[PDB]
RNA sequence: AUAGGUUUGGUCCUAGCCUUUCUAUUAGCUCUUAGUAAGAUUACACAUGCAAGCAUCCCCGUUCCAGUGAGUUCACCCUCUAAAUC
């Protein structure tokens, strides 16, 4: 790929990168489906957070670790 | 609603814990807002050239 | 080995090879090697075989012709048997010469 | 053809007798240790070259399912291992074929070989869990509607199509409402 | 390990440069209307702001 | 009042079996190594050969009768707008190495876009294809063909394929107890049961037979031996089942 | 012949044999032993058969080595926490001063175990990879499946030559 | 809890030459994997020693340091676990040589 | 390595040879290149119909989950594929598609209809 | 290495060199088709064309990917903490 160091082509300055046209209706449509499920995506993320959070949880200081580390030390004794 | 097959996974989840409870899973976006695309940015945190 | 009757083992020939030397020292080889039922006669006890092939079975092999007996073999472990570097590399895995394991023909 | 006859046969009892086909042959070679994979084909166009593999040289050896005495003739009695090509010399496709009739034999059942008593993958047999048994059917299913509202399509209200049009002046397609619900 | 200052130097300079002769955005933030494009940058301006 | 695994039923079962050391402990024909010779005492080999018994029950414990399973015929979703564009299906598996087999979750998506919780042939193998097993080959394989087993059978070779049975198809399947009845047919009708005593008969032959009603050859059997005791054994077992 | 007095110490095998893996807690575990002593060879024995065991399964672990700074032979100790454990050894076989060691500051069979578990667990059987780290290297291998157009070709189906 | 790789360590006691700091040789034991002997490699630590208590020749155990405190010396004189010459059991407390007690048991 | 604040990645990847094109779907680093390392493989993903009409795909569910968790993005194809699992909802692209080929087909019937 | 050849009028020992096996480059001489992998000798010098844009202007990106092996113990582990991502 080019670096930016580098000039740039001489056919491309001369280039309208025109959009595509749209179909108002579609694309409200599309607006919308894009609303809703990104909402859904971002509370699915926010859940999976939750999880992995309260698993670092029982790893770490959850209750039955503590427990068996407490066991633990006791049998050393 | 949860999609189909993570919500599945849930209730056999439940299942398998004991309780039977008919009551659906089900997530809330009420936390989850949705300030739309053509709301304003900020210029503090954006570089100039 | 096909001479005698022997069908199937293997053999390294190391430090020189004169032939005459080489065929006399495999003679007195085959010679003196005790049968089972000599150690069995030594011993007393049972010769038990236990193969990897077969299951845990316990297979008797040369049990001795007359008394038999009761004090078992102290097991004084790890064993000193002055044994070779070879044998352990190929078991470790160490040494892998491109000559050893060749396809050859039968025998 | 349809061979097991050549085997039982008189011919081959005067040829080879007890021992296997491949006892006599030896590869003839540079000194020492061989060459460790054997050659390709003995036979070339429709001719013989060289002391051909066990097989090649006789026309009435054939390599099928069915040549079962063949077949162990060239895996071990003690192993249920297939001869590796140089063992018995034999040609390497034709190696190849008699390692495939192998297979063969042992799919159909007209050769031994060991089937050893493997555990069940699963310790546990129950078919309780939602996995394979039933989940309680959604209100949506029920109803015969999609999961989700917005899956199907909704005709926007006209002032935002207005405002579209208005945004994309110079850029724009005509376009139908509602898609159909078939398409043959 | 040795001690790369010179680098270290050039960094420094970079820095001091872009603290002072950096572009007072009446020149950067300029646009010639007829053409459509900019000064200093040299690149045009999307069509959906024309 | 059946009950497969009550504890005397097995105990009667095991000892209907024989243990035959030499046939539970058959001479394999796998890769060999030279073996290790020990030198014994007698209360050494006694001890050895309880070991070897041991090991031979251990063998022989497994495995059990659970009937066929019913068909999956259901659905997660059904969607509508897809219709048969994205054809050729998709299989979609759960995988987890700390989740067992039958609690995954294996999901079809079709041209006619449902979503179905897969068949329960489909699950099987999709398992094999992610965790791959010593026998378990994914297509069915041409032992288990009809002309095959007939073959089989005729070379007085039943506990091999027992054994690839279990191999392949898991426990609960069809195909697998349809394979068993016909090896258990074949075993009745020109009678050879001597082939499985040492074994994968325990249940298998004994308790589908008492459950048939087709004692009568087993009994036969016993007595042209000598195992009275076991034939009566047996005669208990049918009489508490009806 | 390998040139020790007893040569199975070196064989690898020997090695992995010591049943002893250290709990996570010491650091440096300090052997002092008497040479000429006739009551203290059990020690003397240890240090000569079991120990180079015990490096084996655990590397990290300091062992020192003290010939004759005492009379009794013992082993001492040192934790994490900076406490000492303190083990007589004298009047023991090599045997039972293992086992002592064992039930004092070696792990259960059901911590390895465990521990073998969760490294099985790190190396999955169901996907891909080059042979030393995954099993079988695409999804061509699995039977019932487009076979990889090195071995038997594709059909016309394939492009630029459609 | 602190920067540093080894955090208790016992080594041998050569130079007091230098203030407050003693410098400590450790030696772990490594396996020259092809032998598979363990040979007995060395490594020099130097150590916080507070009041310069340790002298030439001591056996000594060396705590981490939080930080290091200067370029080479990361580690505390924690405890001196044989004093030169005078040196103590840790099984019946009493002054002895080497293989010999001074002050018999039975005190 | 270090990058620029790469963002993580649930990506796909070409493990087949030409012509038959096989996937693998991994977690990775934005920036890291596509057959290049990665952070944990998940679950590979076919797309040639193998025999008797089957595309099969494997998903570590457990483990995409702990991934998004930790804060990985999705590739259109990955999000596309979980929506088809019904791990996801259906990516609104694709029903956008389906519609369009449901339009097109119309006009072909239409077509069929006016030449008859 | 399952080894073989080779010091000598000969024999034994010790011994180097070579042979036999498997790769990968060039070289000669030859060569039907199909599928698939691999593909500057050289941190020597370069013609030509192309390899980074996107986007309602800001920005963000072109500090990646691709390349090469010049130089070389920064690549693995821990401790701490800046990006940077949820
Ligand atoms: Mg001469
Ligand atoms: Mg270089
Ligand atoms: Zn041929
Ligand atoms: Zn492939």
């Amino acid at each position: 790929r080019k670096t930016r160091h580098d000039p740039l082509a001489k056919s491309k300055i001369e280039r309208v990168n025109m959009p595509p046209a749209v179909d108002p209706a579609e694309f409200f449509v599309l607006m919308e489906r894009y609303q809703h499920y990104r909402q859904t995506v971002r509370a699915l993320r926010m859940e999976f957070v939750s999880e992995v959070q309260r698993k670092v949880h029982e790893a770490r200081a959850g209750v039955l670790a503590e427990r068996k580390a407490l066991k633990d030390a006791a049998e050393h004794r | 609603p949860y999609p189909p097959l993570l919500r599945a996974m849930i209730i056999a989840e439940r299942q398998k814990n004991g309780d039977t409870s008919t009551e659906e899973p089900m997530l809330n976006v009420q936390r989850i807002r949705m300030e739309p695309w053509d709301y304003p940015a900020k210029q503090e945190d954006k570089g100039r050239a | 080995c096909r001479l005698i009757g022997i069908k199937d083992m293997y053999a390294k020939v190391s430090g020189s090879i004169n032939m005459l030397s080489l065929t006399q020292g495999l003679f007195r080889g085959l010679s003196r090697q005790e049968t089972h039922q000599q150690l069995a006669d030594k011993k007393g006890l049972h010769v038990v075989e236990i193969r990897e092939e077969c299951g845990p079975l316990p297979i008797v092999v040369a049990s001795p012709r007359g008394p038999l007996r009761k004090d078992p073999e102290p097991e004084d472990e790890v064993p000193d048997v002055k044994l070779d570097w070879e044998d352990v590399k190929t078991a470790q895995g160490m040494k892998r010469s491109v000559w050893s394991n060749l396809k050859r023909a039968a025998t | 053809d349809e061979p097991w006859k050549y085997l039982e046969s008189e011919e081959y009892q005067e040829r080879y007798g007890s021992r296997p086909v491949w006892a006599d042959y030896r590869r003839n070679h540079k000194g020492g240790v061989p060459p460790q994979r054997t050659r390709k084909t003995c036979i070339r166009r429709n001719k013989v070259v060289g002391n051909p593999c066990p097989i090649c040289r006789d026309h009435k050896l054939h390599v099928d399912f069915r040549n079962v005495k063949l077949l162990e003739q060239f895996v071990c009695a003690h192993t249920g291992i297939i001869f590796y090509a140089p063992y018995t010399g034999v040609c390497v496709k034709q190696h190849k074929r008699l390692t495939q009739a192998i297979q063969k034999a042992r799919d159909h059942g007209l050769l031994i070989y060991h089937i050893p008593q493997v555990e069940p993958r699963d310790l546990d047999f129950s078919t309780s869990h939602g996995a394979v048994s039933a989940t309680p059917p959604a209100p949506t299913l029920v109803s015969g509607d999609p999961w989700y509202p917005w899956y199907n399509w909704k005709q926007p209200p006209e002032r935002e199509l207005s405002r579209l049009r208005r945004l994309y002046q110079g850029h724009l397609q005509e376009e139908s409402g509602p898609p159909p619900e078939s398409m043959p | 390990v040795r001690p790369r200052l010179i680098a270290e130097l050039a960094r420094r300079v970079r820095a001091l440069r872009e603290q002072l002769n950096r572009p007072r955005d009446s020149q950067l933030y300029a646009v010639d209307y007829e053409t459509l494009t900019r000064p200093f940058s040299g690149r045009r301006l999307p069509v959906r702001a024309w | 009042k059946p009950t497969f695994m009550d504890e005397e039923v097995q105990s009667i079962l095991t000892k209907m079996t024989g243990l035959n050391l030499q046939k539970t402990f058959k001479p394999a024909i796998q890769e060999l190594k030279p073996p290790t010779y020990k030198l014994m005492t007698q209360a050494q080999l006694e001890e050895a050969t309880r070991q070897a018994v041991e090991a031979a029950k251990v063998r022989l414990k497994m495995p059990p009768v659970l009937e066929e399973r019913v068909p999956i015929n259901d659905v997660l979703a059904e969607d509508k707008i897809l219709e048969g564009t994205e054809t050729t299906k998709y299989v979609f598996t759960d995988i987890s190495y700390s989740i067992p087999h039958r609690e995954r979750f294996i999901v079809v998506r079709e041209p006619s876009g449902t979503l179905r919780k897969a068949s329960w042939e489909e699950r099987d193998r999709m398992i094999q294809v992610y965790f791959p097993k010593e026998g378990r080959k994914i297509l069915t394989p041409i032992i288990f063909k009809e002309e095959n087993l007939r073959t089989m059978y005729s070379q007085d070779r039943h506990v091999d394929v027992l054994n690839l049975c279990f191999a392949q198809f898991e426990p609960d399947s069809t195909e697998y107890i349809k394979v068993h009845h016909k090896t258990y047919e074949d075993i009745d009708k020109r009678g050879k049961y001597d082939l499985l005593r040492s074994t994968r008969y325990f249940g298998g032959m004994v308790w589908y037979f008492v459950n048939n009603k087709k004692i009568d050859g087993l009994l036969i059997d016993q007595i042209q031996r000598d195992l009275i005791d076991d034939a009566t054994n047996l005669v208990q077992l049918y009489h508490v089942l009806h | 012949p390998m040139k020790g007095r007893f040569p199975i110490r070196r064989t690898l095998q020997y090695l992995s044999q010591g049943n002893v893996v250290f709990k996570d807690s010491v650091k440096v575990m300090t052997v002092n032993y008497n040479t000429h002593g006739e009551l203290g060879e059990g020690a003397r024995k240890f240090v000569f058969f079991n120990i180079p065991q015990i490096q084996y399964k655990n590397p990290w672990v300091q062992i020192m080595m003290f010939k004759n700074m005492t009379p009794s032979p013992f082993l001492r100790f040192y934790l994490d926490s900076g406490e000492q454990v303190l083990v007589d050894v004298e009047t023991k076989s090599n045997k039972e001063i293992m086992e002592h060691i064992r039930k004092i500051l070696g792990k259960n069979e059901e911590t390895l175990r465990e521990e073998e578990e969760e490294k099985k667990q790190l190396s999955h059987p169901a996907n891909f990879g080059p042979r030393k780290y995954c099993l079988r290297e695409c999804i061509c291998e699995v039977e019932g499946q487009v076979p990889c157009p090195s071995l038997v070709p594709l059909p016309k189906e394939m492009r630029g030559k459609y | 809890r602190s920067s540093v790789h080894a955090r208790w360590i016992v080594g041998k006691v050569i130079g007091t030459k230098m203030q407050k700091t003693a410098k400590v040789r450790v030696t772990r034991l490594v396996l020259d994997p092809y032998l598979l002997k363990y040979f007995n490699k060395r490594k020099t630590y130097f150590a916080h020693d507070a009041l310069q208590q340790c002298t030439v020749g001591d056996i000594v155990l060396l705590r981490a340091l939080p930080v290091p405190r200067a370029k080479h010396v990361k580690h505390e004189l924690a405890e001196i676990v044989f004093k030169v010459g005078k040196v103590i059991d840790p099984v019946t407390g009493k002054p002895c040589a080497g293989t010999t007690y001074l002050e018999s048991p039975l005190s | 390595k270090a990058y620029r604040g790469g963002h993580l990645t649930i990506r796909l990847a070409l493990g087949g040879c030409t012509n038959r094109p096989f996937y693998r779907i991994v977690a990775a680093h934005n920036k890291c290149p596509r057959d290049g390392r990665f952070v944990e493989q998940l679950g590979s993903y076919d797309p040639l119909p193998n025999s008797h009409g089957e595309k099969l795909v494997a998903l570590n569910l457990d483990r995409i989950r702990h991934w998004i968790g930790c804060g990985a993005h999705l590739s259109k194809p990955m999000e596309k594929l979980l929506g088809l699992a019904g791990f996801f909802p259906l990516h609104p692209m694709m029903i956008t598609n389906a519609e369009r080929l449901r339009r097109k087909r119309a006009r072909e019937v239409l077509l069929a209809s006016q030449k008859t």
